């Protein structure tokens, strides 16, 4: 599975459902940000 | 050379929202007149980067920027996107070795907070 094919898939085609099948099929890894900035 | 973004949108807000309480905190409340930066690195193994955010009851800035390893590329220009009607989504390649830098810009907004549902992923 290629990246880009993972995100055209994404692209043409987004719910939770394909969202979580992707994360399911080791597709895309969720990733916690390392630092928030705040400002004004 | 840096590639162009891939930017969508999908009709489903409520579901998001839902999964998104769901998995963590997660959720970053934007005050007054503030602007919120989440830091995002790039990953060796990783190709690409995905992007995801909502808002509850108000549209907020958003745009992307791209730090290397301080030179600073333009993904996606800061602009004022619609958030609390759909999940607003988007997609990067890897310019390189840097860190990504998502934008959520309040700043315009005198007497309202923002509410942001986001999350993100990246493959290889």
């Amino acid at each position: 599975p290629a990246p880009d094919a993972i995100g055209d898939l994404l692209a043409s085609v987004d719910s939770e459902e394909v969202r979580q099948y992707c994360r399911e099929q080791g597709w895309i890894i969720p990733e916690t940000p390392t630092n928030v900035e705040r400002h004004l | 050379v840096i590639a162009a973004p891939s930017m969508w949108t999908r009709p489903q807000i409520k579901d998001f929202k839902e999964k998104i309480q769901q998995d963590a905190d997660s959720v970053i409340t934007v005050g007054r007149g503030e602007v919120v930066t989440v830091r995002v690195p790039t990953h060796e193994e990783g190709s690409y980067l995905f992007w995801e955010f909502a808002t509850d009851n108000y549209d907020i800035g958003f745009g992307v920027y791209f730090e290397w390893t301080p030179l600073l590329d333009e993904i996606v220009p800061v602009y004022r996107r619609d958030c609390h009607e759909e999940v607003y989504a988007g997609s990067h390649q890897y310019p390189g070795r840097g860190v990504y830098l998502l934008k959520f810009d309040n700043s315009y907004s005198l007497w309202r907070s923002k509410s942001v549902y986001y999350r993100v992923y990246y493959t290889r």
